[PDB]
Formats: C-alpha cells, structure tokens, sequence
C-alpha cells in the first residue's frame, strides 16, 4: 500500500535480463500490485514532491489520488491545506514517555 | 377458508371494579398473538375517557401561592385531582361544584351530585383542610376525551376567554392504563387442538370491559373497512 | 425518596439546614401550608415565655440559580415531636432525606 | 444477599425475565434484566440552549453581529472552521460568508 | 432530488468547472429568457439542470454558442 | 476597552431605507424617496414643502403630479401617514 | 527525506496509526527551501535564497545567455518556526508568530504582497486560486498578464 | 409588513410555502472541533417536530459524536455556487475513504455489528435443521413458525 | 373528533413485474399503520388457501440418496425444483399426475399430463436436469387442497406451500395532513409465486380478516 497510490517512473525492470514489466509513466491502479508481488520486486523509483522540477507546487503527475476518488488528483487541489491537517489529526498521542 | 369457525366471547371474569379477566373462544393458529398484541394496542391508544380540563376557585388567583388554612399547595390538589376517576352519561362538558368548611378530611362524597355524574372512588383524597373556619368553594370543568392533552394543547382554544383565577389542568383520558393477555389450548377435543386468548386488564372503573373490547373491535373493523379497495 | 441508600442521605439533608427541625418542642398545637407552631412541654420550658414556637416555610422563591425552592409540611396535626426532629420538606428532599 | 432478596421477592436470583415487543406483540428470547434507576434531571435543559439567528443588529466597531445570544446574538466562526474549508475549497462560500 | 452528482463527472471530468456551468445556466433560467429542453418533474432549476446536463446536451461551449447566436441576432 | 456598546438600532430610519430599498421604484423614483426621508420630522411630519422638495429636486422633468405620488406611496408606508 | 519517514511512521505505527506519506514529503517539501550559495554565479552576493527562485534564475540564465555564470548552493532545511516567518509576502506569516517585528521590517523594506497568498486572499475577502477559485484565478492572472 | 406579521403569526401556510422552499435546499453541518477537512458535511434537511437535530449514526464516527451533552451548527448556502459546492464536495454521499490514509470513514461498530454476528450463526441446529428451501423463504419461516 | 379517523384514498400501486408489486399509503392515523401491516402480513404468512404437491413418487428407492441413473442429479435438487410451483385447481379435491419425457433432457411443465382442473402459471419451468440419453422417467405426484405453509417432515414428503407468496415486506414512514406531522405513512411490498395478482392477494387477505372479525361487534352500523 505504501507504493499503491503512487506512480512509477522508467526504472522498473522485470527481473529477467532485458526485461520489462510496466512502462515509465504508470499508476499502480489495482492489478500491476499482483505482479510485483509474483516477481517480489523490493526497490521500486517513483516520482514525488520537490523531485518534480515545477518551481510552483507540486505537478500532479507524482501524487497519484490519495482521496475519495478512484481517479487521480486534478488541477488546482492545494495538497498543502489537505496535509499539515491529517497528520495532526490523531491528536492520540503519549506524553511523559 | 376451510372453516375458520370465528370465535365468540365467554365467560366475563369480573376480577374487581376496577380489574377483571375476559376470555375468548378457541381459535386458530398463529392468531392469539396477533390478536392480543393488536387489540392491546388499540385498547392503550385510542380509548374514549373524561377528565377534567380547568377549574375556577374564588380564594386563590394563581397555582404557586396557598390558602390561609391547608396544609398541601395548589400544585398537590392539582396533582389529586387529575388523578380523580369519574363517569359521565352522553351529555359531555360538564361542570361541577366543590364546598365544604371545617377541619375533617375531604373526598369525592361530600361534593354536589347530579344524575349524569358518578363517582367510582368517594374515598379520594382532595388535600382536607386543618382551620376549622377554613372553607372551600371552587368549580371544576370536565370534559371527555380520547387521547393524552397537555395544557399547552389547549391555550389556542382561549384568548379573550380564561379570566384570572381560572387554571387549566393536563387530561390523560386514559381509563385503563395497564392490560395482558396470554393465549393456551384447550377446551377442544372433537377438533384439532386450538389456542384460546385470556385478556386481563385492570381499569380506573370509569368503562366496562365488554364495552371497550365492543368499542375496539368497531374501531379496528372501520378501519379494516378501507383496505378492502 | 431513593430505594437504594446509603445513609449519609438523613445527615446532608439535616446539616444542610435547607429543611426545617424542631428545637425544644414538645407537641404541635397548628399546621399551615406555610406556618407551623409548636408547643413546647414544660419540661424544657424556661419560664419567663409564652411556650410556643413558630416557624413560616420558604413557598416558591428564586435561588441564586434563577430555581424554585419551597418548604413542605411532614406532620399532620397534634403530633407529639421531639428536639432536632424535621418539621418541613425543602426542594429534592423527602422525610428528612435528600431525594433528587 | 441480594440473591436472596430477590428469592424473598418472588424473582429469579439471574435478574433475566423475558419481555415481549410492544410492537409486534412477540417473546423476546435472551430474557433482559431490568431496573429501576434513581435517575436525576440536570440542569442543562434544551430550551436555554435554543438559539438561532438570520439577521440582527451588528457592532458599531467591526460592525459584526452581536455573538453569544446576548440580546439575539449570533454564532461565531473559526480560522480552523476555514481551514477545512478550504481544504474543501468552496472559495465562493467563503467570500459568502466574509461578504454576505 | 439528484441524490448524488456522477454523469456529469465524466461529461465534463475535472469536478471543478461542471460547478460553473451550473451556476451560469441556473442563473439564465432563474432569470429567465429559455424554456427549458429537458422536460420538468417538479424541481427546482439546480436540479434540472443538473439533469440536462447529465444527459450530454449542456457543455462550456453550446451555451457560449448560442451566447453569441444571441448577440448577433440583436 | 474591550468591552462596547455596538448598538446598530435603525430609529426607523434605516427601517424607512430598507423599506424604500425593498420597494419596487425607478432611479428617478427611488432618488424622490430618498429625499423625502431626509426631510421627516421626528414627530413623523414633513420638514420640507411639497414645492421646497420639487425645488430641492432641481429637476425641470420633475414635476408636482410625480411628487403627489411619491407622497401617496410615502402615505402607503407604514405608520399611516408618514411625512 | 527517508530517516524523517522511517521515523515518523514508526511512531505512529508503535500507536497503530497508518497515514500515507505523502503528506509527511509535503511536509518535507515545505522544510526544504531558502538555499543558501556560496558562488555568486552572477545572481547575488547574498545567502538564504529559495530553491524554486534560484533554480529558475539559474535556469533562465545558465541555458539561455550565458552557462559560465553559475552559483553553487547548498540548500539549508530551517525549522518549522523559523521557515514559516520566511515568506515573500509581508501579509502572510504576521499572525503565524508576530506582526510587530514583522511590521516593521516590512515598513523598512517597503515591500508589497501582490495578494498571491492564500492567506492574502482570505483577508482581502476574495476568491483563492485553489478548487473552484482557481480556474477563475488563473482566468484572472492569464487577463493581467495581457493587461 | 404583511409578509412580516404573517410569518409572525406562523399561519399554516407558512409551514407549507417553508416545505416547499426547503425541499430542494442542501444545507451543511459542523463539528465545533474538527482535526480534519472532514469535520464539515452537508445534508438535505428535513423538518420534525422537535428541538434538537438527528445526525445520522454512520457519519457521527467522522464527526466523532458519543451522544452525550453535546451542541451543533448550522450554515445555510445562499448562493446557487455555495449550493453546487456544498452537494458536490461537502455531499455525504461523497465522502467515503478517509483522505489522509484511505480508509473508507464510514464504518459502523454499533449494535449493527453485533446483530451482524448474532443473526448468521447456529448453536448446534435450531428449529429446522435439515430443512431445504429457494432463500427467499428464509423469512417467510423465520417470521412466522418452524425456523 | 371524538370517533372521526382518516380514511386512506390513496390506493396508488406500483408494480415491478407481474409478480412483484409495491403498494403506498396516505398519511393515516397514529400507530395504526404498524399493528395493520404486521396483521395483514401475519395473515397472509400464516394461512393462505392454495394446491400444493405433499409429496412425490418417483421408480426407485424411497430414500433421500437415490442416484442419477442418467438424470445426473440428486432428487434432492429435482424436489426443489419441484417445490417452486405455482399449481391451480378449480374444483377437485387432490388429485394424482405425473409427467414422462424423451431423453431430450429439458424436464419441463408441459412433461406432465393436463388433467381437467390441474393448470400451471409457467410451463416453461424445469423440473428435471439435463439427462444424457434417450431416456424416460415417470413424475407420480399429486397435488392438494389447503392453507398456508408447513413441512412435510411433520407432516408426509416433500413439503406444503398451500399459500401463494413470496415475499412480503411492510415499512411506516412518519407524514402530515394539515398542520400536525404524527401520522402513519404504510409502504408494502408484496411478491408472489403466481397464479394471483398481489393486490387481488391483499384484498383476499382483507376479506379473510374481516370475516374473521366481523362477529366481534354483534352486528354493529346497521345504519
């Protein structure tokens, strides 16, 4: 799940020699999971925040959903109001050790 | 159909004034219950009852202050009164007059009678008084009705009306307030065996328990009568 | 009055002092909605006194909480009492005991 | 004790006895226990809490709506409240709300 | 009432700007001036249009098309 | 200090603008009513003439039959008669 | 990027919360900025400028004129109380901490805002250029652009 | 004014022209502590009889409502737009993962589930073990006798 | 007033399938809508006159675990495509039929023979599976005269759904007449086997009440 609401960049390989297993610019929807799972692949590269060279934001090529919505985020979402408040949201935490 | 055999009433157990046990015929399957749970529910919901709706008393204005002489407040003689019993003939409305003087108790005996009005419990504790010159003089307005009215309810009906030194009451109009029934087979040999359904129901004494069961049964056939079309 | 108790009920309703008791009485002679007198016994009667002692009852007053507080009679006439009895029922109290 | 209490009192010593559905006139099985509680109304009643407001007098400074039903006020919003919104990003409703 | 809003998501797909086209088409029928196409059940225009334009018939341009079918007739 | 007065009441003023806002009037109509709330004793009377309005008006289109009409629609106000 | 990941995660995973990371590279995002250089690369002889306006200047001036002129830099991470006051806009980040001081290195700067904060927006009483607003806002800023 | 003194007078028709109006009107609802976007939602209101609002028990978990002494806002949409908004984003029937990890928000843990429980299980074999039917007759001998 | 009820007019009825229909309600008086739908449900779960096969006698052993021989199925699965049927009969008592067919293996209705007052709503339910051969079989069955539904177990062998339903579901919804909100909405939802309208069902099982209830007030509104 950690990868599943996350797009791919080229350097997926299958792990046969020469080999393929999804193309650069894909979404791990629903299906792709399972066969990475077949194949056990463990170092996965994706695209994220900052490494998206946008100089404003964040391009929405390297979010995936994250949401109520099956579809990817669309264009002027602002992220930043949406986080900043789900990680503060658990206020469940332990103090005095 | 294949001879449904409708049953009868019998054997009208009259337990006491106010409680008794009625019984019913052998029926068929799977109907004792329903029967009961429904004609429980029409007798506890919708059955007609009097009760009183205001009453006017000269010496006291208003419900929160007393009278030179009692013991009790207004609010607790409110609180007896409400919980009074008492019949009416077809003529509803019916207003009725409370004196008496001295220091011994008062009850529902010692108030002005008429042929249309009857009381079942004379023995009603009506807050008596503890001064011997002490004296009481009040009218009380009953009516008769079907279903529980707080005064609220009933504040629309006067604007101009209800002078000061009038003061309405809730009516519950609930004569029964408690019933049970229970359903057993027996009393039949020559057939399948079949359930019969006991009623029991204790009262305020005001209605008969033939009549109320009669007044149930024409109330659920008027509405059965719809459905039909 | 609660059914369930636990005893300290009778002593938080008399040290509160929100009720009404009996001192140095003997019998009470008058019962009002709100005026009780009682007639003390010459026991504990010091002379010099008429021998009765009235008390008037709180009816229908606003507390500080804008509520209402009213004192009720317990006895009702010519009944012997003893000193430190309750005499009157305040607001959520019932026979000398606290019932809310 | 109390099973003992209850055996004195004509009651199973469980506290489980079946009840049947006011509504549909039938037997309950897993028979309930039931109770009697000392229960106690508090002070917080719904009709001091009954508030609401569409259009009123507002401030000489700020010229804001008086708030906190002093004299029909009206309810107050939060940076936080605005927060989610905006998190949501109704922007129109929110010149509704800072215009309106 | 629309219990929940999904064909016009993909008519128009960004979730954002179906917003607007909704707002400027019920405002020309609260004000008035076209009978609507879409027939009416008894609901109020948010609704209606909600409708008409989950059917496929209302975009961001016919409306502007006939904004300046309008213009030109005057 | 913290704590202030913040009393908007209209003194019928504002009710009197809001009710000529809420009015349906022309530009024309609407500036007419304006200015007859101007001139409004506080007994409820009219400071102002009738011909001291028209002449405030300055207005050559402006004419006494289209002042007798404001003036029945500031009587059609309420309280009666207002002005 | 990963250590604050790994670290967070397992804090909330020891409770048994499950949060997507996302948020938490957001939050990254936003700590890393204002890259101090220590080239001048024809730019500035000055410290603490932001990666996206440094990145952009030193594209726009590396490829298209002249490539030799370049800035090395080193981007320093300042927490989230002290990255907060760092904002272009005078308007924002003054309720954050404090205004006063605030105030009053804006009034010696002379700076202006240009409202394209969304806290700007908020207090001007305007649409933001997020959700709906922002089709209407890029609408708006493609109409200034031309005039 | 007649307008005025006939809503102040609360004539029967009032209450029906009230119906009317608010039939086809959203109108959204606000936890005053709320940690996440989701503390706001909005609902088709419905009039009863009463004083106190009924929030539905699934979504009480987002609102993270226990039923106790507790109080509640209400915002009404004036605008069409502010309308559109509120039942396509601040619509209940939209919201249903949670946006922070991704879990679905509504999610009974009430009574439902132990009703659940209760009514698919079997002691050994109650009345009517061996029995063999199409399924829609389960309720029909459930109901009435023999199952 | 004082004996004045509301009276249902809206009779609207709206209807899926043939079988299936749903049936609405006018705002009506308070609690009754809940005690009549339960009752009328109750009644027309209970004891609904209708012909039913009790049992069958097909060639073979009598017990449960008889094989295929060709039918490539257990009876089991035959006896429950055996029960799904809605059988009509006019006027005669319970009467015997049976059915024999090719080896085409569709087992349909029409396999069975048409007696004078034996009739079906659907000949084109299967009875039998697929067989495999050109092979025969004889049904042996015979249908009944009765009311309502009960096991065969108690009594013999398959079972007895003299009553023509489905599914039956009742639901109340709260409403307002005038001013006052407490009223009862009634939503029913009826589904049947066949042979039976669902509404012409319902008034039956009105009519099956009424006379079971009519009695009570000793001839009561002559008048």
């Amino acid at each position: 799940d950690r990868v599943l609401g996350r797009v791919t960049a080229e350097d997926v390989l299958k792990p046969g020699t020469a080999d393929i297993l999804v193309p650069r610019n894909t979404l791990l929807h629903e299906q792709w999971c399972d066969l990475l799972e077949e194949n056990s692949v463990d170092a996965v590269k994706v695209r994220s925040v900052v490494s998206c060279d946008t100089d404003f934001g964040v391009c929405a090529h390297c979010y995936g959903r994250d949401l109520a919505r099956g579809h990817i985020i669309n264009k002027g979402e602002a992220i930043g109001v949406i986080a900043a408040q789900s990680i503060g949201e658990p206020g469940t935490q332990l103090t005095m050790r | 159909v294949t001879e449904f055999l409708k049953p009868r009433l019998v054997d009208i157990e009259q337990v006491s004034s106010t409680h008794a046990k009625v019984t019913l015929e052998p029926l068929e399957r799977g109907f004792g219950h329903t029967l009961g749970n429904a004609l429980r529910r029409i007798l506890l919901s919708s059955m007609p009852g009097c009760a009183v709706t205001e009453v006017e008393i000269d010496g006291v204005l208003h419900e929160y202050s007393t009278k030179e002489g009692v013991q009790e407040d207004i609010l607790e003689i409110l609180l007896n009164l409400k919980g009074l019993a008492v019949r009416v003939q077809g003529k509803d409305e019916v207003i009725l007059t409370l004196n008496k003087s001295g220091i011994g108790p008062v009850t529902a005996a010692d108030i002005t009678h008429d042929g249309d009005v009857e009381i079942v419990k004379p023995q009603h504790v009506i807050c008596h008084l503890t001064d011997e010159n002490a004296s009481i003089s009040m009218r009380i307005k009953v009516q008769r009705g079907r279903g529980y009215v707080p005064a609220s309810t009933r504040i629309h009906s006067e604007e101009d009306e209800r002078p000061i030194g009038r003061l309405l009451v809730d009516a519950c109009y609930s004569p029964v307030e408690r019933i049970a029934y229970n359903v057993e087979a027996a009393r039949v040999e020559q057939r399948t065996d079949l359930d019969k359904l006991v009623i029991e129901m204790e009262t305020n004494g005001t209605i008969d328990p033939e009549e109320a069961i009669r007044r149930a049964a024409t109330i659920l056939a008027e509405q059965l009568e719809a459905f039909v079309d | 009055k609660p059914l369930v108790g636990t005893g300290m009920e009778r002593a938080v309703a008399v040290d509160s002092g929100v009720t009404a008791v009996a001192k140095r009485g003997g019998v009470v002679q008058y019962v009002d909605a709100s005026r009780i007198v009682i007639k003390v016994n010459e026991d504990e009667m010091y002379p010099g006194e008429a021998g009765i002692d009235i008390y008037n009852l709180t009816k229908y007053t606003r507390s500080n909480q804008n509520t209402c507080i009213n004192q009720m009679p317990c006895v009702s006439l010519g009944e012997p009492v003893e000193r430190g009895d309750v005499l009157a029922d305040g607001p959520s109290t019932d026979l000398g005991e606290l019932a809310l | 004790e109390i099973k003992e209490l209850l055996k004195l009192g004509d009651l199973p010593t469980s506290g489980q006895i079946r009840l049947y559905d006011g509504r549909t006139g039938e037997q309950f099985e897993r028979p309930v226990t039931v109770g009697y509680m000392y229960m106690l109304k508090l002070n917080h009643l719904v009709d001091d809490k009954m508030h609401a407001r569409s259009t009123g007098s507002y401030s000489l400074v700020t010229q804001q709506p008086l708030g906190g039903k002093a004299q029909f006020g009206g309810q107050r919003f939060g940076e936080m409240e605005v927060w989610a919104l905006e998190a949501y990003g109704a922007a129109y409703t929110l010149q509704e709300m800072l215009t309106v | 009432a629309r219990v929940t809003v999904q064909d016009a998501v993909e008519k128009i797909g960004n979730r954002f700007d179906l917003v607007l086209v909704a707002a400027r088409r019920a405002r020309q029928m609260q004000v008035g001036g076209k009978d609507p196409l879409v027939p009416e059940e008894n609901d109020k225009t948010t609704v209606i249009a909600l409708r008409e334009i989950e059917e496929g018939l209302i975009n961001n341009q016919i409306l502007d098309v006939r904004e300046r079918q309008e213009q030109q007739e005057q | 200090l913290p704590v202030y007065q913040g009393e908007t009441t209209q003194t019928l003023q504002d009710y009197l603008m809001w009710q000529v806002e809420l009015t349906p009037f022309t530009d024309t109509d609407r500036a007419i009513a304006t200015s007859i709330v101007d001139a409004v004793d506080d007994t409820g009377y009219l400071t102002i003439q009738i011909e001291d309005i028209v002449d405030s008006i300055g207005d050559d289109e402006i004419g006494l039959e289209e002042v007798e009409a404001v003036l029945k629609r500031i009587q059609r106000f309420d309280p009666v008669g207002v002005a | 990027t990963r250590y604050i990941v790994n670290e967070v995660q397992d804090v909330y995973r020891l409770q048994g919360v499950k949060i997507n990371d996302k948020h938490i590279e957001v939050i990254v995002r936003q700590m890393l900025r204002k890259a101090t250089i220590v080239n001048a690369g024809s730019s500035d002889f000055l410290e603490g400028e932001q990666v996206e306006y440094s990145r952009v200047k030193i594209a726009n001036r590396e490829l298209e004129a002249n490539g030799k002129v370049g800035a090395t830099y080193s981007r320093d991470l300042l927490g989230i109380t002290k990255a907060s006051l760092a904002t272009e806009s005078f308007i924002s980040a003054a309720s954050f901490q404090e205004t006063t001081r605030v105030l009053t290195e804006a009034a010696v700067a002379g700076k202006r805002d240009e409202l394209r904060g969304l806290k700007e927006n908020v207090i001007v009483g305007r649409l933001i250029p997020a959700g709906t607003g922002y089709a209407y806002h890029q609408d708006r800023m493609r109409r200034r652009a031309a005039g | 004014k007649a307008a005025k003194k006939m809503v102040e007078r609360e004539e029967a028709v009032v209450w029906d022209i009230l119906d009317e109006v608010i039939r086809e009107h959203p109108v959204l609802l606000n936890r005053a502590p709320t940690l996440h976007r989701l503390g706001i939602q909005a609902f088709e209101p419905v009039l009863i009889e009463g004083k106190a609002i009924q929030l539905h028990p699934l979504v009480c978990a987002a609102y993270n409502a226990d039923f106790d002494g507790d109080q509640m806002a209400v915002h009404v949409p004036l605008t069409l737009e502010a309308q559109l908004e509120a039942r396509a984003l601040m619509m209940s029937t939209n919201n249903i993962l949670s946006p922070a990890n991704g879990e679905p928000i509504i999610v009974p843990s009430q009574d439902v589930v132990l009703g659940l429980y209760y009514m698919t299980r079997d002691c050994v074999n109650a009345k009517g073990e061996g029995m063999v039917l199409t399924g829609p007759k389960e309720a029909e001998r459930l109901y009435r006798s023999g199952l």
